[PDB]
């Protein structure tokens, strides 16, 4: 039943920088916490226990401190090996992880290519139309993807997705697909995705005429 | 295992020298011994390295020392495979002061080759150090060595422990019904009751010519299996002096059996041992001197063993066996 | 020599029940808790419960009536159930081990591999494979992509020209679309390279034995 | 008429495990009321 507040829950951190993560309990957990790192397709790996012990092997650039209800972690001189995702884990009373901390490279910031297609004839032949937006190689991850027929956004039937970030160049990629029936695409002409991002004020727009 | 031969040579050798010390019950485990020392030597170099293994009847022209490691490391997986019928357990643990500036090529080796956990410890704060070394010996052995280490210098840099745990039952075990009490010949002039554990029985039992003993194989279920070799009158020096590893070898081939009355004592042993001495004896002398070179477990400051301990203990009654052995470097 | 090896990953129809055995060795169930936790997609580490050496449990509160932990001693083997599973206890489970953290108190370390549960009624389906090729009106470099719509279980893998582009490619995550998995990918390649030379995606679906290329045509 | 076969005199013992042949552990038994 003891509630742990784990933050912040993601990161973006420069290589050689700092960076520290906060774990707040419900009530006094007298000291008994600990730190794990988290690689996809790994185990979890104990970096810490008793709030600043530890384990043999674990590098000096992990630390941790704190009491009573209010703990900190940091990994100093930030290396590639050390992305990952980090957790709490109070074990005074029963056990509680905290939400995550998922730590990501800072890079320069970089402008999406956008390329957009129309749903192939193929696809038609089953009755259904997927127009299809990618938006490869930005950085920071944020972004908002908007889809207009004829003029009008569309929001129904749209799904994105993302990679995670780039192990070439520390970017971000996104693809959104708008599904609609055969019928409701042959009623329409124009086909627009709009990629709003920070690098520029005025969003990229990549469209095509589906009579063209 | 290509290093079953030596064990079982180390076996007999440490055997002599606790035999050669007045007379008291003898009992501990060669394979805990051995594997606790085998595993320091990757972190020594130079003569104190190769005394340790030399020690452990090894000669390294014969067999290199990637050899020997490997074969503790199969050893130890197979002593510990999965087994329904008889329980079998053996763990290693190294215990390391906080700040202790590591060699990681150490670390990495007994973790992949000795199977070893790790572990960092306070030792200022000598009584959570005990109590976590006694926890993990305790655990162990199933609650059978209890507060292995008292008293513990405060300005330990590293402690490595293995423990063994055995729990066999026999493949024929006698009723309680028929154990009585009976002489046992503590001399030849003096005698003091114990119970005796009796039955009419199937036995495979032999009379050795080399031993000048009969030789009895009590089988435990699973894989494991109990010699006693019985003296003839006024040879038990000769079958001390004359066990081989060839010799032990020969009554395990052996699965005949005949009808015998089995007389067997209950038994329950303790000791503990303080091993500097005599595995000084058997050539092991080096890392327990100020020159000691234990330049592979930290190069921040010279170190030296100052402490082999070895606890065991044994129940033996009608039902099986009981076994439990730690052996603690400091 | 510790080690905890969980048996293999299931698919778990909705309101039905889930089983996962841990088995140990390198040391014995009467001496150490162990521990179940889980990991849903995008979602954090959540611990589930333990059984303790002694044989008693403990269990997450918001869990006590979907949950049950037991074990067999003598087999060092640990047994988790959880009931009436929905789509949102898909996730890969996990034991683990009690690990000495001090004063009497243990945290965990010692995990095992880890089963993947999915939960879903769907049926193994195959693959359909549509070209992504830029309309007929539209410099140095073009992308092309392929759209694997519509199949069950996961994983398909997507190659372009059997490998040879390596560079330049994004595979992106598979999104659940009517219960099924859609995935898509993108190759950019030199505009002097397309379409003068051929442009193949490559899917495979192991689940179905399927295979499919799909050339990449001009508009 | 079979053997009686009394360990009730001093003797050795050794307990070995069948897959690896090791010496699990070694004893001597010269007092049993220990």
């Amino acid at each position: 039943d003891i509630q742990v507040t784990q933050t912040p829950s993601s990161l973006s951190a420069s290589l050689g920088g700092k960076v520290t993560i906060t774990c707040k309990t419900s009530q006094d957990i007298n000291k008994f916490i600990a730190w794990y790192q988290h690689k996809p397709g790994k185990g979890p790996r104990l970096l810490i226990h008793y709030t600043s012990t530890l384990q043999p092997g674990i590098p000096s650039r992990f630390s941790g401190s704190g009491s009573g209800r209010d703990y900190s972690f940091s990994i100093s001189n930030l290396e590639p090996e050390d992305i990952a995702t980090y957790y709490c884990l109070q074990y005074d009373n029963l056990y509680t992880f905290g939400g995550g901390t998922k730590l990501e490279i800072k890079r320069a910031d970089a402008a999406p290519t956008v390329s957009i297609f129309p749903p192939s004839s193929e696809q038609l032949t089953s009755g259904g139309a997927s127009v299809v937006c990618f938006l490869n190689n930005f950085y920071p991850k944020d972004i908002n993807v908007k889809w207009k027929i004829d003029g009008s956004e569309r929001q129904n039937g749209v799904l994105n997705s993302w990679t995670d970030q780039d192990s070439k160049d520390s970017t971000y990629s996104m693809s959104s697909t708008l599904t609609l029936t055969k019928d409701e695409y042959e009623r329409h002409n124009s086909y627009t995705c709009e990629a709003t991002h920070k690098t520029s004020t005025s969003p990229i727009v990549k469209s095509f005429n589906r009579n063209e | 295992n290509k290093i079953t031969p030596n064990l079982a040579e180390f076996a007999f050798s440490l055997y002599r020298q606790l035999a050669h010390q007045n007379s008291t019950n003898i009992f501990f485990s060669p394979v805990s011994i051995a594997t606790a020392f085998a595993m320091l030597s990757l972190g020594t170099k130079a003569d104190t390295h190769d005394e340790i293994l030399e020690g452990l009847n090894f000669n390294l022209t014969e067999i290199p020392e990637a050899q020997i490691h490997e074969g503790f490391q199969e050893l130890l997986r197979t002593l510990n495979q999965p087994d329904s019928q008889l329980q079998l357990t053996t763990g290693n643990g190294l215990f390391l002061s906080e700040g202790l500036k590591l060699v990681d090529k150490f670390l990495e080796d007994v973790k992949k080759l000795y199977h070893s956990e790790a572990f960092t410890v306070n030792f200022g704060d000598t009584e959570e150090a005990k109590k976590q070394i006694n926890d993990y010996v305790e655990k162990g052995t199933q609650g059978k060595i209890v507060d292995l280490v008292k008293e513990l210098d405060r300005d330990t840099v590293f402690a490595l422990v293995n423990y063994i745990f055995f729990k066999g039952k026999w493949e024929r075990p006698f009723e309680v019904k028929d154990t009585e009490e009976e002489d046992f010949h503590v001399d030849q002039v003096t005698t003091v009751k114990v119970p005796m554990m009796k039955r009419l029985g199937m036995f495979n039992i032999q009379h050795c010519k080399k031993l000048s003993s009969w030789v009895l194989l009590m089988k435990y279920l699973g894989n494991a299996t109990a010699i006693f070799f019985l003296p003839d009158e006024g040879k038990l020096q000769h079958l001390e002096n004359e066990l081989t590893h060839d010799i032990i070898t020969k009554f395990l081939e052996n699965e005949d059996r005949r009808s015998a009355s089995l007389h067997l004592p209950k038994l329950s042993i303790t000791g503990t041992y303080d091993l500097k001495s005599v595995l000084g004896q058997l050539g092991i002398t080096k890392v327990f001197s100020n020159g000691a070179d234990l330049s592979g477990v930290t190069e921040e400051a010279p170190l030296k063993l100052s402490k082999a301990v070895h606890k065991a203990v044994l129940t033996i009654d009608e039902k099986g066996t009981e076994a439990a052995g730690a052996m603690f470097l400091e | 020599d510790v080690q905890l090896k969980q048996s293999g990953s299931s698919l778990v129809q909705p309101s039905q029940s889930l089983s996962v055995t841990c088995t140990v060795s390198g040391f014995s169930l009467t001496s150490y808790g162990v521990h179940w936790v889980r990991q849903s997609p995008g979602k954090g580490l959540e611990w589930l419960g333990v059984i303790w050496s002694g044989g008693g449990t403990d269990y997450n509160a918001a869990f006590i009536s979907r949950l049950s932990i037991t074990k067999d001693n003598s087999k060092s083997q640990v047994f988790f159930k959880m009931n009436s599973l929905q789509a949102r206890d898909t996730a890969i489970y996990y034991c683990a081990r009690d690990f000495y953290g001090n004063y009497g108190r243990y945290t965990m370390n010692y995990w095992g591999q880890g089963t993947s549960v999915t939960v879903s009624s769907a049926k193994t389906t195959p693959p359909s494979v549509y070209p992504l090729a830029p309309g007929s009106a539209a410099n140095s470099m073009v992308t092309l992509g392929c759209l694997v719509k519509g199949y069950f279980p996961e994983p398909v893998t997507v190659t372009w020209n059997s490998g040879s582009l390596s560079s330049g490619v994004h595979t992106f995550p598979a999104v659940l679309q009517s219960d099924l998995y859609t995935l898509s990918s993108s190759v950019t390649v030199p505009s002097s390279t397309w379409p003068s030379e051929t442009v193949t995606c490559n899917v495979a679906h192991p689940a179905s034995s399927t295979k499919v290329d799909k050339k990449i045509v001009p508009r």
